[PDB]
């Protein structure tokens, strides 16, 4: 379906982002600043700070390559 | 002759009977003819006219007493013997005599032993009472009590009796008290769910020459090694037997290739000529080991770049990479370095591993927190034997039986112990009076200290 996009990131992440976006065409029509927000659950802060929640973080933020970087 | 008609069996209350105490009179502090008042549990001088038992009977109106050395019941105010079958449980609590069939059946025993208080427990896995913060000794003894051959050897008194001992020997007191304490541990009819090792601790202090004190929390490894060597030394005749029970249970044969190393700040030609001088050449030395010391690798000392502050984890095989010709170990002795590489020769039927913690650095002593990852189900050790000695051996598969863990800093730590029940296969973790069932999945998720393995 998406050879280049499967090359860039994990295949599971690619499948999840296309599924949440609605399709390859649906995802390709979305702005880049919106794709990274795909699958960003509104985790509730349990008294902790918003930074602990790590908000505005999507499936791309949890991908293989992104998780292999220091948090900062 | 009015026995079998005592109207005072009702006054007996088994709850207040603590036979773990030393059998000495509560007033005269005398060891001769110890008599316990079943009403109160305190020992007295003995059965006789104008004796401490008589005084207690005529004062507190306690009419039933038990002779500690005789295992027979008497009435002091009337002074007559008691012959009943209902009192036999107290006798077994005081003197648990294990028959051969029941000793063998302990491996296949799978019934939940019920105590008098109602706290149903399991044989062998019985809570040990800490006294003065010396849980290391209790953990070591609990680990040792799980060994089947040692249990068979020590459960029956006459098995380790009928041997010649030196006239001035006090080590036999410790070896004969270990049997008593351990047959109290394996007794399935205890009044209380726990066992007090206080007499054993006192005997350990008496025989150890003030080391391994009740007050001090000594190292588990040193205590285990000293206990094994002492048990081997005590048993046998006046001259040591080549194969004592400890020797055939734990001792194995291992080979050291010791090679002298020249000074590293020497010319290359001079180093080569010194090597050719037959002094810095490899020498083979055979030896007998009670246990294998596992040297944990160096800590990372720095945060992991990706997932910061990760506790180090090492596979068991990397530690097991020792004891073979491929891997050396440059011992940095203060005088000169030694190139010593080990090699296993003859594996013992039961294996003891001691993971070296509490290593003294150049200024103090620190505890290495590196965790070892091992398959609890089974391990293979055939690959760590030389080709000459692999023909004799046929069973090199080992399964974990006992695990010791130290929790906390070396200054103040707690010794917890997991033990595998042979009958059910369940792992039970016991810390002082606390006893809990632990899943085998997170056994390796702890700072393993001493491991006891069975070759099956």
């Amino acid at each position: 379906i998406a050879p280049n996009l499967s090359i860039i990131i994990g295949a599971s992440t690619a499948a999840k982002i296309m599924g949440v976006a609605g399709g390859l065409t649906n995802l390709s029509k979305m702005p880049a600043c919106n794709i990274m927000l795909l699958g960003a659950q509104r985790k509730t802060l349990s008294g902790f700070s918003s930074t602990s929640v790590l908000p505005h973080t999507g499936y791309i933020y949890h991908s293989d390559i992104v998780q292999s970087l220091p948090p900062d | 002759r009015r026995s079998r008609h005592c109207p005072y069996l009702d006054t007996i209350n088994r709850s207040v009977l603590d036979f773990d105490f030393e059998k000495l009179c509560s007033i005269s502090l005398s060891h001769i003819n110890a008599y316990a008042c079943l009403v109160c549990g305190k020992y007295f001088q003995g059965r006789g006219l104008k004796s401490h038992a008589y005084i207690h009977s005529v004062q507190f109106s306690h009419h039933v007493f038990l002779n500690l050395h005789t295992l027979k019941f008497y009435c002091l105010p009337d002074n007559y013997e008691i012959i009943d079958s209902s009192l036999e449980d107290i006798t077994y609590v005081l003197k648990p005599t294990f028959t051969k069939q029941q000793i063998a059946n302990l491996d296949k025993q799978a019934k939940l032993s019920r105590a008098y208080d109602g706290t149903t427990y399991l044989p062998g896995i019985v809570g040990l009472n800490n006294i003065k913060a010396n849980d290391y000794a209790n953990a070591v003894l609990q680990a040792l009590s799980n060994v089947p051959p040692l249990r068979n050897y020590f459960l029956e008194e006459d098995n380790y009796k009928n041997i010649k001992r030196p006239p001035g020997d006090i080590m036999f007191l410790l070896v004969q008290r270990f049997g008593e304490l351990m047959r109290k541990l394996w007794n399935p009819r205890n009044f209380k769910a726990h066992v007090s090792p206080h007499e054993m601790l006192q005997a350990v202090v008496l025989c150890s020459k003030k080391t391994f004190q009740i007050t001090k929390q000594g190292d588990g490894v040193d205590f285990l090694s000293w206990f094994l060597n002492a048990l081997h030394s005590a048993l046998g005749g006046t001259k040591k037997k080549k194969k004592t029970i400890v020797t055939d249970v734990f001792q194995g044969s291992m080979r050291i290739f010791t090679k002298k190393l020249p000074h590293p700040d020497l010319p290359a030609e001079e180093k080569e000529q010194l090597l050719h001088n037959d002094e810095y050449q490899e020498t083979m030395v055979e030896s007998t080991f009670m246990y294998l010391t596992l040297d944990l690798p160096t800590a990372p000392l720095y945060k992991d770049e990706k997932e910061q502050l990760i506790i180090p984890q090492v596979p068991l095989f990397n530690i097991l990479a020792k004891f073979n010709g491929i891997t050396e170990k440059e011992y940095k002795t203060y005088k000169e370095n030694f190139l010593k590489r080990f090699q296993l020769t003859k594996l013992p039927p039961y294996l003891i591993f001691c993971i070296k913690r509490f290593t003294k650095n150049n200024f103090f002593v620190e505890k290495n927190p590196t965790i070892v990852n091992f398959p609890i189900t089974n391990v293979d050790l055939r690959e760590y034997l030389s080709e000459e000695v692999q023909a004799v051996h046929k069973n090199t598969t080992y399964d974990l039986i006992a695990n010791i863990v130290h929790d906390g800093k070396p200054s103040e730590g707690s010794y917890r112990i997991h033990v595998l029940h042979h009958g059910t296969g369940k792992w039970y973790e016991l810390q002082d009076l606390q006893v809990t069932d632990i899943l085998p999945q997170m056994i390796t998720l702890s700072e393993a200290y001493i491991q006891i393995w069975k070759r099956r």
